[PDB]
Order: structure tokens, then C-alpha cells, then sequence
């Protein structure tokens, strides 16, 4: 028909292309003396250059991962720890929108309910001991692979879409439906949004309060965004301006942005999660390739 | 004009005693329609 | 029991060109360099 | 895909096809981000038919998308998107050497142009950004907050006498200038915050500093030092000395201090220091096409 | 795309075994350029032969990042990154790499103690530090602290606050700076950055003030009370020249301003520190470490 037959030669090229991709010519003269087993090993002779997406394995007690040990996809934090023994301990972005400032008290006391016991009260208490929040905690990526040991095996995806293997049911970011906002002309201006974190603190006169904000900006331009965020942010920023002057804790700015990576806009649906009854909202972001930048503070 | 001409059409070789000094040459400008490219250039198969 | 029975699925009709009667307008033609075509033209001389 | 497809709706001529033939492996920005796109969304010239301010140009042109011109076949024009961290060959428009090795951002065309050579079809022309080198690209934003500064102080003649003397610079023997600056409410904000960060710098800045200054001008002795004091001792809207200067145990303070200093200072910096798109690695003898290997 | 660098001079057995600890390092090269001497390979080309930390600074952020792969006979195979790649580094520093850290270059300090890894016929080979953000930060306030106070005199608690300054510790590893007394061993003087730091603090009040006379009446709210107490509580007592100032030749003003400006951009090297590698996992022992590549 002209056109059905070279579409077929195309999709065999793809097909081609991955098998060239996947596995190696050898060249080695293959002497005969193998048993079919390592025949067949040899004849196919698999490498890795097919996930192409950047995984740690990841070890972290049980305590901590209390709703996120079940669905499939959530920011994880890096928290170094003066303790020499897990001198890392990793931490959920629930477990940290706790004592955001931003969470109302409702959705706060929920998951509180959520991350109710011992460990996860010393590990907030380190927390808020600790005198900022962005350099002794840190971003580190998102959740794939929950295993639920007694000292419990975490993947996690610093590159690429969100999949374990087989590349089946390709998780998604989870975002707390409270803790996002989209300052934007019109939102999901023309396509592919680019998804960015940013940490803001407030500080209510006794003490610093951490606030935790999700951005979907079709900005690729990190100085285009942090334009946009002292326009929205410029009222707590004169708050601040008082502050940190007075301050003698060993902080410099506002607040810092940093990108997750790469959504898709026909790929945003709502939901809900729910960890025994609690229904809690969330907006569930569906294929995401994770890019992470660095930090870009602002004051 | 025509340089795609000249970059595909069948040629006529030439003695190499008259190709000779043709750097200078076309450094210092002796001809007036000159096209020069450095890299291998794509801009010979847009054929309009 | 909880049956479920049989499984249906639509048939998208298929559609030429020549069998719908918009072709009856068109006058349809390959060429393939129609890509590398800048400008077809044709010229009509009209005499009073 | 990777591949966009203009195709223009007007008809055009073969001289303006030799032009396009000339005109090969050059960056242009589409705002569309479709497989297909059409002349009316091509080039910058479907936004500088708005008010042509170039801080306006500039803040679009960063949101823009860009792509890299190829293979002009026919009427139709091949974009190609060009991906993060690989290697491209950029034909340039900027009137400068272009030394190899230094970083590049993609700036509004000035507005010294004369006969839209390349383009100029059927009311409508090819507005192509130039690139330049991030150098003369924060330059040029100086030169950008400074006018907001300056026509903050309202004048009659004064800003003629200014702007003559500020806006023609000479950066690698090229004279460039960027003229009608209407002075938008727009920089204002933008200015803004550079007058906070430095409030900030002036109560944040520690006791060693300003010290620093008479206790380098007391020791040693250089131009630079001779023209910081010409600058010290010229303006005299301050001098709030504090008469003590020990330091005793104030070395904690004095970190945290000198680190929020820094900060304000790189946020003042984040102002005027716009985004590299290209990093030169082999350049034509010519200077007229150079290799990169980058995309933000 | 892989270089090939062809030493100059010959090499030692314990040269070679050298070579061979050092098989996987971070190396930054000029010229992105197939062919290279050792004689252009490596940083010592530059520091020491040149302008001290601030075009240190400056030019490690600007040259080309590549780390070494494998070693021959004689020649080195250097593979340079590719962004949005793994990559795989050994540990170098003292400073114990850990999982998801980003990691920079900073200049190396100045250790004559560290063996010149090689020294081979009046050139040696110089290493950038990988080292984590946080630190990069730290060690850059620590050197510009060290390099302000020590242009100052009279001070009798000076030996032990520029102690107190260069005895830094982080994750159990202690280093210490060696900017101590002014050795001058590499001081690395970074009088440039200095000055320029002051004249940002010493014109930057001169000029919030000049703006602030204009352009507030009504609008500028936010912006003009604010800095009424930004500048108000700190110089509380300004102006005590004054009575004979509180003009403008404007294009006084307008020399103050690009001044200033300038000053910024020229202290654009320690602004930033870009992210060169995430580590994702780390081996056994903080031998050596698989990273991906960015910027």
C-alpha cells in the first residue's frame, strides 16, 4: 500500500535499535567447549544500557516510612545525623510536612495521627533542634521499590521515570494537595511543566517555622522563577528582612528553590491517599522524568 | 548563485600547476565570487 | 455467580479518498519532490 | 520527533531563498513547541510589534523556546530542538571575535539594524535574537538597571546628557548602543529589589570591612586603592563610624555575617546575570560558525 | 570522546604505581582539544604562575571537567562527562563522601605536605578538591575571614582567632586551613575580592540613600520605610560630614552605580558553586564512589 510497509520498516528499526542498545555482538571465536546454558548466555549477552534510569538502594528503619511503605512514590529526604551510627536517616516529605507551617491544622493533626511513636518524635525533635532546615535535611529523589525488611530497602530514583522494572505501572510523584500552588499568568500555560520545590521559613517570634511549597511553572528559567517567587513571597520576605538581622542562628535568606524535574500537563489528575481511614487529598503527578538542579537560594 | 551547481554537477579536472596559491588568493580577495566553507557543509543538499 | 458475558468492540469504518464526493472536486496527483518544491505555478496568455 | 517544520504562508522569492541558503545553522526561537510550525510563529517579529521595549523582548525571549535552523527545503524550513549537554554548530549574527572557551546567552537584536537583508516578506521580517558572549550580556543588564536608577531622577536634559555618555560601549573594538528606552514601570520592580539587597548589605555588613578599607589604605599603597579612595573620600553621604573595632571572641558573628553578605551579593547578581545557552569549544577561522556543547 | 595525553618527560616504576592509585580523578584541562601534553595537563599551568583565587576561582569554574579512565603504557585515557550521565570518582579528599550529596571543585589548599602526586621535572600535577556544597561554602567564608583580618594589626588575641578560623571540622574529618599566619606558601591574597567586597559595603549605603531620596512618596512603601530602618538602625548616626554634600553631579551618581555594579560581576566567582556531580551510591570503605554529571 506504500505506507503500511515502510511504517513496518520503521517499527522494526526501533525494535533493532533496542536489541543493539540491549545486547553485544562477540567476536570471541567460541571454541565449542560451553554447555547450552552458557551457549545461550553468551549468544545473548544482556548489558544495562536499557533502564537508563539512576536508582540508590537505601536503607532506613521502619519507624519512619509509615504511610509511604505503601503507596509507591513520595519525595525522600536526606537527614545527616551526629550519631556516627546511621550518620543518614531518610525521611518522608508527609513526615516533614508535619511541622511545615503551611499544612492546616486539620490535614496536620491527620497525618500526625499518621506519624504518631517514639522514633518519629526524637527525629522531629532533632528537627527543630537543629537551627535551619535546608542543608541538614536534604532533597534526594523519589520513591520506587518499598520492601519492608526489619531495617527497610528503599529505592530511589535520582534520574529518569519512576519504575522499579519490566517498566510496568510507572509511579508518579505525590504531592499533598495543601502544599502546592502554581504562580503562573494562567496555569498550565501551553504543555510540560517543569515541577520545582521550594523551602520558605516564617518565623513566629519565638522560634523558625519551615514551610514547604510545590511549584508547576512552564519556566524552564530559574531566574524567570525566583522573579515570580518574590512576587508572590515578597510579604514574609519583608518580615524576614526584620528578622534575620536580629537573628544570630546561621541562616542567610528566605527561602530556596530547587527542581524535581520534568510532569507532563495532560498527566495531572487528583486523588486521594488513605493509611488506615484517613483520607487525605493529594494531586497526584503521573510520568515524571526527574532532573534535579541545584539550589537557588533568594532572600 | 549556482554554487550547489558547482558543489554537485560533473567537473573538469585542471592542471595542478594552475591550482597553486589559492589561500592567499582567496585571503587577500583576487576574485569577486568567492564562497568558502571550513566545515563540511550541509548546505549543498536543500535542493528548493 | 456474578456473569459477565460477551465482549464487544466498534469497527471504525474506513475511509478513501476517491469514494467520498469531495473527489469529484479534487484532481489527485504524486510527485515526489512536492517536499522540495518551493513555488508550482501556471500561467494562463489570454488574448482580447 | 526532534524536528519542527515551519512553512510559510506567504510566497516568496529565490533571492529570499539564497538568503535562507545563507542563513543555515542559526538559532531561532519558536514559542509553540509543535511538530509543524507556520511563519507566523517564526522568529521574534510576532512580539516586537509590541511596544519594542527591549527589557520586554528580553523577558519573553526568555521564556522562548529555541531551536537550530536546517536542510531549508523548498518553501518548508527544519528546526531541530536541540537536547542538554551535546554538541551543536551555531553560524553567528553578533558583530564580535567570538575567542573560544567562553559561555553564551541569546540576546534581543539591537536596534541599529539596517535593511532587513535577510528577510522582509509580505509585512513580515525574520527577527532573529543575536548571541552573544554573557560578558557583554551582563553588561548590557547593567546598563539596564543603571538607566532605571538614573530616569528614577527626573530630569530635562540631564537624561539626554547621560544616556549619550552611557549607552555606546566598546567591548572587544566593537561599538554597540541600544537606543528609546522608555523607562517601564516594569524595571522598577525588577530595581526594587536590588535597593533591598543592598540596605541589606549596608546592616549586615560586618565591622572588619569597612575597616578593611583604612587598614589597607594605612599598610599598602596601589591604584586600585588610589581610586577606591577617590571614590571613599568624593561621595560623603556617610560616615557612621563605630569606634570600636576589637573582635574579641566575634568570630561566629562575624561568619554568619560575611555569609549573608554573600548572599545578598549573589542575589544581586542572580538580577543581572542572565542564563548561558552555549559553551564554545572549536570555532571556524572565519569566526563565522563555532561548536558548542550545551543546552540549559 | 575521549584524550589522549602523552607525557613529556619519563616516569618512574613508582610513578607508574602512582598512575595506578590514581586511575579514576578529576582532572581540568584548558583546551577542548584531542592531543595533550602533560605539560598543559592539570592546574598547576595556572595557579602558581598566575593571579591568585579570584581568576582561580573563575577559571576552575570555566575550564573543561575530565576524569581519568585508564592508563597504558604510557599515555593516559581521559573521558570528559556528559550531563545527565553516571560517571565514577575516587576519593581524593579527606572529607568522607555520603549518598545523594551534590559535590563541587574548589581550589586546592595550599599543602606542601600533600607529595605533588607527580613532580616531574619542575612541573607537577594539581587536583581541584571534590568536596561537598555545604563545605565549599564553609571553606570559602573561612579563607575570605582569614584574608580580612590578617591586613589588620594590633590585635593580641590574633594567633589564636586565626587558629579559632582555620581549624574547621565536618562529619569527624578535621582539616586545617592553611592560611595561617601569611606563610606566604600560597596565601592565594584574594586582595581583589576584598576590596571589592568592601567598596560593595562602603558605597552601598550612599547609593540605597541617593534612591531613596527620590522616587517614594506613595507607591515605594514597602520599599522606602523599610529601608528607613534598614539603614536607620544600623547607621543610626549618618552624615556627620555632611551640610556641604547631598548633591549630584548626576553623572556623580551614575559612576556610583556602574561602580558598584561592576564590583558584583566581578565578584561572580564567589557567587555560585555549581553542582558537578550527585552522588548516588558510595562503596564499601569511601574508596571510591559512582556519581552522575551536571553543569
Amino acid at each position: 500500500m506504500n505506507s503500511k510497509s515502510s511504517a513496518r520498516a520503521a517499527i522494526v528499526d526501533t525494535v533493532e535499535a533496542v536489541k543493539k542498545r540491549k545486547y553485544i555482538s562477540i567476536e570471541a571465536g567460541t571454541l565449542n567447549n560451553v554447555v547450552e546454558k552458557e551457549r545461550k548466555f553468551l549468544k545473548q549477552f544482556l548489558s544495562g544500557r536499557e533502564n537508563l534510569r539512576i536508582a540508590a538502594r537505601v536503607f532506613t528503619p521502619c519507624e519512619l516510612l509509615a504511610p509511604e511503605l505503601e503507596n509507591l512514590g513520595m519525595l525522600m529526604y536526606r537527614f545527616e545525623t551526629d550519631v556516627d551510627n546511621p550518620k543518614i536517616l531518610f525521611v518522608g516529605l508527609f513526615f516533614l510536612c508535619s511541622n511545615a507551617f503551611n499544612v492546616s491544622a486539620c490535614v496536620r493533626t491527620a497525618l500526625t495521627t499518621m506519624y504518631t511513636n517514639s522514633m518519629v518524635d526524637n527525629v522531629l525533635s532533632m528537627i527543630n533542634t537543629c537551627k535551619y532546615l535546608e542543608d541538614k535535611v536534604s532533597l534526594f529523589g523519589v520513591t520506587s521499590l518499598v520492601s519492608c525488611g526489619s531495617s527497610c530497602l528503599l529505592s530511589c530514583v535520582m534520574q529518569g521515570n519512576v519504575y522499579d522494572a519490566n517498566k510496568e505501572n510507572i509511579h508518579g510523584l505525590t504531592v499533598l494537595k495543601e502544599i502546592f500552588l502554581e504562580p503562573d499568568w494562567e496555569p498550565r500555560q501551553h504543555s510540560t511543566q517543569y515541577v520545582y520545590v521550594v523551602h520558605v521559613y516564617k518565623e513566629v517570634l519565638s522560634k523558625l517555622q519551615y514551610g514547604i511549597y510545590v511549584v508547576l511553572t512552564s519556566f524552564q528559567n530559574e531566574d524567570l522563577v525566583v522573579d515570580i517567587l518574590r512576587q508572590y513571597f515578597e510579604k514574609e520576605r519583608f518580615l524576614f528582612l526584620n528578622y534575620l538581622i536580629n537573628s544570630n542562628t546561621t541562616l542567610s535568606y528566605f527561602g530556596s528553590v530547587q527542581r524535581i524535574g520534568r510532569c507532563a500537563t495532560e498527566d495531572i489528575k487528583s486523588g486521594f491517599l488513605q493509611y488506615r481511614g484517613i483520607t487525605l487529598p493529594v494531586i497526584k503527578l503521573e510520568n515524571i522524568f526527574v532532573d534535579l538542579s541545584e539550589k537557588k537560594v533568594f532572600v | 548563485e549556482n554554487w550547489q551547481a558547482t558543489e554537485i554537477l560533473p567537473k573538469i579536472e585542471a592542471p595542478l600547476n594552475i591550482f597553486n596559491d589559492i589561500k592567499t588568493y582567496t585571503a587577500e580577495q583576487l576574485f569577486d565570487n568567492l564562497r568558502i566553507y571550513f566545515g563540511d557543509d550541509p548546505s549543498r543538499y536543500n535542493i528548493s | 455467580f456474578e456473569a459477565l458475558l460477551g465482549i464487544y468492540c466498534n469497527k471504525i469504518e474506513w475511509i478513501n479518498f476517491f469514494t467520498t464526493p469531495i473527489a469529484v472536486a479534487a484532481n489527485v496527483i504524486r510527485f515526489n519532490d512536492v517536499s522540495r518544491m518551493t513555488l508550482g505555478k501556471v500561467l494562463f496568455f489570454i488574448q482580447l | 520527533m526532534e524536528t519542527v517544520y515551519c512553512t510559510f504562508d506567504h510566497k516568496l522569492s529565490l533571492s529570499d531563498i539564497s538568503t535562507l541558503c545563507k542563513l543555515m545553522n542559526i538559532v531561532i526561537p519558536i514559542p509553540a513547541h509543535h511538530h509543524l510550525i507556520g511563519s507566523g510563529n517564526l522568529g521574534l517579529y510576532p512580539i516586537v510589534s509590541s511596544n519594542k521595549d527591549y527589557v520586554h523582548i528580553r523577558n519573553v525571549l526568555r521564556t522562548m523556546v529555541v531551536t537550530i535552523l536546517q536542510k531549508v527545503e523548498g518553501n518548508q524550513l527544519v528546526l531541530r530542538k536541540p537536547m542538554t549537554g551535546q554538541q551543536y554548530a551555531i553560524k553567528n549574527t553578533g558583530p564580535f571575535p567570538w575567542e573560544k572557551g567562553d559561555t553564551l546567552t541569546l540576546i534581543p537584536p539591537l536596534s541599529t539594524h539596517s535593511e532587513e537583508k535577510l528577510l522582509k516578506l509580505g509585512d513580515w521580517e525574520l527577527t532573529v535574537p543575536l548571541v552573544v558572549p554573557t560578558a557583554i550580556a551582563a553588561e548590557i543588564n547593567i546598563r539596564l538597571l543603571c538607566i532605571g536608577l538614573i530616569a528614577v531622577h527626573r530630569e530635562y536634559n540631564e537624561m539626554q546628557t547621560i544616556i549619550d555618555e552611557l549607552c555606546s560601549i566598546q567591548y572587544r573594538d566593537v561599538l554597540i548602543k541600544l537606543p528609546d528606552i522608555v523607562n517601564d514601570k516594569q524595571s522598577m520592580y525588577s530595581m526594587k529589589t536590588a535597593c533591598i539587597s543592598l540596605s541589606m548589605i549596608t546592616a549586615m555588613a560586618p565591622d572588619i570591612v569597612r575597616t578593611y578599607i583604612d587598614r589597607l589604605t594605612l599598610e599598602d599603597h596601589s591604584m586600585l586603592l588610589i581610586k577606591c579612595q577617590e571614590l571613599l573620600s568624593k561621595r560623603t553621604t556617610l560616615s557612621t563610624q563605630r569606634c570600636g573595632q576589637l573582635h574579641a571572641t566575634d568570630i561566629k558573628d562575624e561568619l554568619k555575617k560575611i555569609k549573608s553578605v554573600l548572599t545578598m551579593i549573589d542575589q544581586i547578581n542572580s538580577l543581572t546575570n542572565e542564563k548561558t545557552y552555549f559553551v564554545v569549544c572549536d570555532v571556524s577561522a572565519d569566526n563565522r560558525m563555532a561548536t558548542c556543547i550545551y543546552k540549559n
